[PDB]
């Protein structure tokens, strides 16, 4: 059966976590508590059987966002074993939450993952929810993704990361702690996503005509992304997209493997009635750089290789026809070397809508990640944003007293710059 | 029926042993096709790297060598700088409309590493390729004629002549 | 005008030599081959009648000495 | 003097396969080779 | 005496499958539950061609499921006619090929193909006098394209002197579903061109031209796609489930229709194709129908028979009619496009009549089409392959499961010895 | 050209039925090969009978 693990690490994780897993019970009817609504009923609520523990892992070494999980409205759902906390948070150093503080909680997180792998029949990936900006999320999140690569063994690994902002920031250390962690993401992830902070402010403002969005309302159409690409699991559709039919589809290289994100229709209450959500209408919007999740410019890089997860009642026809509208249009730009690069995956299930949510009941949904160059465009802002900081060698001494040597900032660096260079390498035409 | 026992198990056991035997004669020629075979498939696999791969991977790596990385990261700090400067400015950016004075993203399209692939003669396409070589010294249009893919989706179905009043 | 016209000739002409150089040269390796084959597959046909004959002995002896194994016992 | 994209494996594409864990190794070697000779 | 063993290969093949039962179970009179409830005796005279005996009457189909996934047989066993199908011949992975073309080949297609070669050799044996083997499946695919291709070169060796089929749906170049689609076909008919003995050629958007052309289906789906190409594979047995005025069976159109073994891909295209809403316009008359068969948007196949010259063609006549009107039509065609024609094969075009007519339809025709002009599909196909495999794009995941990238090689190579010799044989001419 | 797509079909031709007669000289090969264990076991055992 198809069954995935999903890891949650740091508080930007762990705020999605609450959104995921809100939104997962919502689409299977699965209430707060975790039950599914003549003597054997009676015997089966006892036995614990209509009861569906998440196969997720909250871990987070500052015990003040995961206790919230633990006294919240989704207190029944979780395991108290599967929630981890720790004594001090890794606190905006990679350093901390990688050798001196992460050290004694991974062991303890592997244990865990240990007794969900066996719960599972055959496992199929794991997915990784964590900020770079932050310490536990790329400090503790590179290590736990460093022995999840030696222990388990032909399992994808799925990673949804938090990237800063070129201009936003809530932190002052983000280059320094999205650049080291960047070179566990080259190295030990499978499929990387992009999720930018504001870029998702400016769709809630422009999509949603919210003028106040905060982090509440940005992870439940985040979470609105991560449902919906593994739709293809839980629900029957024409076109069915695993999680191994997302590896050999959409990254074409081993080191080309960070994605952009988009979701098409996200249209308000009164916003909704007014306007036609048609399958050719919604791919349109789906390409535009407004409604991407990422701050970049689709123009300015080549689609390598793009996926589209279609949710509700969508046809093969008129898909294959936003196919050829997309390709034939001169703004939205191939690679020479691929021809053929849209995957097109159909779920026949509509998106359910969470109560109180902005996002409004739409009919037909489409999920676009795309495998583009113009993603080293925003490995050049934060390239040299960290060289600019290393220059004068600022909040060094945090991280060479934990542990660290000076070299790992070289050496990520170098990586770094590596992959500038491949964007470059790949992104090339050959043209007579 | 001793002296046809005798002669019957004679031959049936020096077949398998003799030089001279059918069965020797077959499996020589058998390991003769089998080599004949396996050395095209080599030569072919080796003419067709020497021919195209390790030209084409020339010229591209010999072009990223040609190319610094300072530049790269230069260029696309500007282009990044210029997008960032757009969306703070304008209201929304979208991609359909594009004024060249304020905003030239195909710029990064046009500013990309060429490579000729004009002088590389595939191996592989020697048979189909020696038709038009011939009459000289990717192929044509093909197919056949279709309905445009852009009016298959629901709003043209109707536009359409086929399925106008149905 | 009159110079480019004997100048197209030319290279008409020109272009057309050396390539049915070439066409002379490529139907003589066609033809040798195809009769070195061609005896090759006559070769063929001669052992492959040879084998079913050597094969028909096969079948034969399984059945024989199942007789002589039983006479024996 | 880096290796080529085509041939150079991530180790999370490495452990999955260790046919193609030889391959990068085989790689590896290739480039010490070629730069000592 | 006759019967073919059927095999449907990955989500492509059970969903065509599926449709191919649908039809031919309710032409046989075969109800949902698997028993017999037709009027005429002639349906209940050759049911051993599809269909097993068993207990209670019932009539168990000679189908063989297989895949690598258990999501698309949960939709076949919950569909209607889904029942009839024995559980026993319900073969699945669990993994997933994932449109990967040696997945389903190598690393995980040779823990099934033991399973499968099992079931197939079991139904292959109980029968009497095997007429071939046919398979429905997709080129484009990795779960029944690498499988289903393996199967192909299995059976055909310890099957060698038996007559082979193969449906398979190739990549659109119009249309694409998936990234890696151009990889997956020009492995499959690199292995096809030996080992299968006649290929059915069908795509996508051809009948998704065909659906809407003609059909005047302004919102068509899998359903009705499905639906004519199972149209096509009922048309290809009328002979054997039914008796006519002139009988041609599998191997009578294999040797009238194949001149040379590499020749042997093919072009069809079921004729009598109307809308409901011009069906009580149209009269149905031989000369009728020999009209739209020629026609090139009838075609279920991309290429473009204009362009081309047509080989060998074979038409299979279902219902009442009289042969010599057959033979004035087909006469009538030859002779007006003699350029469209090959030249060095008189009697271009052999056809059949069978007095059976399908449900629904009066008269009815099915052709199959030898012409030249199929290499540019193959040529399409061929485009992209060597847009991706001279940047060794989407490589890394092919050559894990120990097949290289040296043997990339001859099944290009192998798939343009084909498109050469079908050009070779176009411009040759007599004398 | 038309004489050398001439000798190009008909080499071609041979070619083909040549590897046609490879195949069935192999299919033959792998039969009777079957049968070599049993009337080698039957000879052996034919010896140690007498
Ligand atoms: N999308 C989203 N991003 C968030 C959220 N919360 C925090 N972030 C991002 O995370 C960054 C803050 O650092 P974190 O990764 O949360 O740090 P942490 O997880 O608390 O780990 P420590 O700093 O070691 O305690 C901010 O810059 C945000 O971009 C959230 O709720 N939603
Ligand atoms: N005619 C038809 N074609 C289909 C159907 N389902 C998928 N396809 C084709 O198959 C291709 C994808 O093959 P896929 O489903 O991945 O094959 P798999 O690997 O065996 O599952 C697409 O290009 C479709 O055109 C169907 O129900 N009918
Ligand atoms: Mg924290």
């Amino acid at each position: 059966m198809r069954e995935v693990i999903s890891i949650h690490i740091g508080q930007a994780g762990i705020q999605v976590g609450n959104a995921c897993w809100e939104l997962y019970c919502l689409e299977h009817g699965i209430q707060p508590d975790g039950q599914m609504p003549d003597a054997f009923n009676t015997f089966f609520s006892e036995t614990g059987a209509g009861k569906h523990v998440p196969r997720c892992i909250f871990l987070d070494l500052e015990p003040t966002v995961v206790d919230e999980v633990r006294t919240g409205t989704y207190r029944q759902l979780f395991h108290p074993e599967q929630l981890i906390s720790g004594k001090e948070d890794a606190a905006n150093n990679f350093a901390r939450g990688h050798y001196t503080i992460g050290k004694e909680i991974v062991d303890l997180a592997l244990d865990r993952i240990r007794k969900l792998a066996d719960n599972c029949t055959g496992l199929q990936g794991f997915l990784v929810f964590n900020a770079v900006g932050g310490g536990t999320g790329s400090g503790l999140g590179s290590l736990l993704l460093e022995r999840l690569s030696v222990d388990y063994g032909k399992k994808s690994k799925l990673g949804f990361t938090v990237y800063p902002s070129p201009q936003v920031s809530t932190a002052v250390v983000e280059p320094y702690n999205s650049v080291l962690s960047t070179h566990s993401l080259l190295e030990h992830t499978d499929v990387a996503v992009m999720l930018d902070n504001e870029a998702i402010y400016d769709i809630c403002r422009r999509s949603l005509d919210i003028e106040r969005p905060t982090y509440t309302n940005l992870n439940r159409l985040i979470a609105q992304v991560i449902s919906s690409l593994t739709a293809s699991l839980r629900f029957d559709g024409a076109l069915n997209v695993d999680i191994t039919e997302f590896q050999t589809n959409l990254v074409p290289y081993p080191r080309i493997h960070f994605m952009l994100s988009s979701y098409a229709p996200i249209i308000s209450a009164e916003k909704a009635y007014h306007e036609q959500l048609s399958v050719a209408e919604i791919t349109n919007a789906a390409f535009e750089p407004a409604s991407m999740m990422v701050k970049c410019d689709p123009r300015h890089g080549k689609y390598m290789a793009c996926c589209l997860m279609y949710r509700g009642d969508v046809v093969p026809k008129d898909v294959n026809a936003s196919v050829a509208t997309i390709k034939t249009k001169r703004t939205i730009q191939f690679v020479d070397w691929c021809p053929t690069g849209f995957k097109c995956g159909i779920n026949y299930q509509p998106p359910t809508v969470v109560p109180g949510g902005d996002l409004a009941k739409v009919q037909r949904a489409v999920c676009m990640i795309s495998n583009s160059t113009a993603i080293g465009e925003i490995f050049s802002r934060l390239d040299h944003k960290f060289d600019l900081m290393y220059a004068k060698r600022a909040f060094v001494h945090w991280y060479v007293g934990e542990g660290m040597e000076e070299g790992e900032f070289s050496e990520a660096r170098e990586d770094l710059a590596a992959l500038e260079k491949d964007f470059e390498e790949v992104g090339a035409e050959s043209a007579e | 029926r001793d002296a046809m026992l005798g002669s019957l198990l004679g031959d049936v056991i020096g077949g398998l042993t003799d030089p001279n035997s059918p069965l020797a004669e077959a499996e020589a020629a058998l390991s003769h096709a089998d080599k004949v075979r396996r050395k095209k498939k080599e030569s072919l696999h080796n003419e067709w790297s020497t021919q195209v791969f390790d030209t084409i991977q020339g010229r591209l790596q010999a072009a990223v060598d040609a190319r610094d990385p300072a530049a790269i990261e230069s260029r696309l700090k500007t282009q990044y700088d210029q997008y960032l400067h757009t969306t703070n400015t304008k209201v929304a950016v979208f991609r359909d409309v594009i004024i060249e004075q304020d905003y030239n993203p195909l710029a990064a399209a046009d500013a990309a590493i060429r490579v000729p692939t004009g002088d590389i003669r595939d191996p592989l396409k020697r048979d189909v390729l020696k038709g038009e070589y011939e009459r000289r010294l990717i192929y044509g249009p093909l197919g056949k004629e279709t309905l445009g893919t852009q009016q298959w989706g629901e709003l043209a179905v109707k536009a359409t002549p086929y399925g106008h009043c149905t | 005008g009159l110079r480019r016209e004997l100048a197209e000739a030319k290279s008409i002409a020109g272009r057309a030599s050396a390539t049915w150089d070439k066409f002379r040269k490529e139907r003589d390796f066609h033809r040798m081959h195809h009769k070195r084959v061609a005896q090759e597959k006559n070769k063929l046909l001669t052992d492959l009648r040879r084998l079913k004959e050597h094969y028909a002995k096969y079948e034969p002896t399984i059945l024989e000495l199942k007789k002589k194994y039983e006479t024996l016992m | 003097s880096r290796l080529p994209v085509h041939q150079y494996m991530t180790t999370a594409v490495r452990t999955r396969i260790e046919p193609l864990n030889a391959a990068f190794t085989a790689t590896m070697e290739a480039r010490t080779r070629r730069l000592a000779d | 005496m006759r019967e073919i063993v059927h095999i449907q290969g990955g989500q492509c093949g059970n969903q065509i499958g599926a449709k191919f039962w649908e039809v031919v179970s309710d032409e046989h009179g075969i109800d949902p539950t698997g028993t017999y409830h037709g009027d005429s005796d002639l349906q209940l005279e050759r049911i051993n061609v599809y269909f097993n005996e068993a207990t209670g009457g019932r009539y168990v189909p000679r189908a063989i499921l297989m895949d690598l996934e258990p999501g698309t047989m949960d939709s076949v066993r919950s569909g209607p006619y889904g029942q009839i199908f024995r559980p026993d011949n319900f073969v699945f992975g669990q993994t997933g090929a994932g449109n990967n073309w040696a997945k389903g080949h190598y690393t995980e297609g040779a823990e099934l193909i033991d399973s499968v070669l099992d079931v197939v050799r079991k139904e292959a044996e109980s029968c009497d006098c095997l007429q071939g083997f046919q398979v429905c499946h997709s080129l484009g695919g990795g779960t029944g394209s690498g499988m289903g291709t393996l199967l192909i070169s299995k059976i055909r060796e310890e099957y060698p002197d038996r007559m082979m089929l193969t449906f398979s749906v190739v990549p659109s170049p119009k249309v694409s579903d998936t990234v890696v689609e151009p990889y997956n076909a020009t492995l499959s008919v690199h292995q096809l061109v030996e080992n299968a003995d006649e290929c059915m050629v069908l795509d996508n958007e051809a009948l998704y031209d065909i659906c809407f052309r003609t059909l005047k289906l302004t919102t068509p789906t899998f359903g009705d796609l499905n639906h004519l190409i199972s149209a096509v594979m009922s048309g290809i047995t009328c002979c054997l489930r039914f008796p006519g005025q002139l009988n041609a069976d599998l191997r009578k159109l294999a040797v009238n229709l194949i001149p040379f073994p590499r020749l042997h891909f093919f072009m069809v295209g079921f004729t009598p194709l109307t809308s409901r809403g011009s069906q009580q316009y149209r009269a149905l008359t031989v000369p009728e129908l020999t009209q739209q068969m020629w026609d090139a948007k009838n075609m279920m196949c991309a290429a473009d028979p204009r362009h081309g010259r047509y080989l060998t063609a074979s038409a299979l006549f279902r219902g009442r009619m009289s042969t010599k009107e057959v033979d004035e039509q087909m006469l009538n065609v030859q002779n007006k496009n003699s350029s469209y024609f090959v030249e060095w094969i008189p009697n271009n075009v052999k056809s059949s009549v069978c007095d059976i007519p399908p449900k629904g339809l009066k008269m009815s025709a099915t052709f199959i089409g030898n012409s030249t002009a199929i290499q540019e599909m193959f040529k399409r196909v061929s485009e992209q392959f060597t847009a991706m495999f001279r940047r060794k794009a989407f490589l890394h995941w092919y050559t894990g499961e120990g097949m290289d990238e040296m043997e990339f090689t001859e099944a290009e190579s192998n798939m343009n010895d084909l498109v050469s010799e079908y050009q070779q044989y176009q411009d040759a001419s007599a004398e």
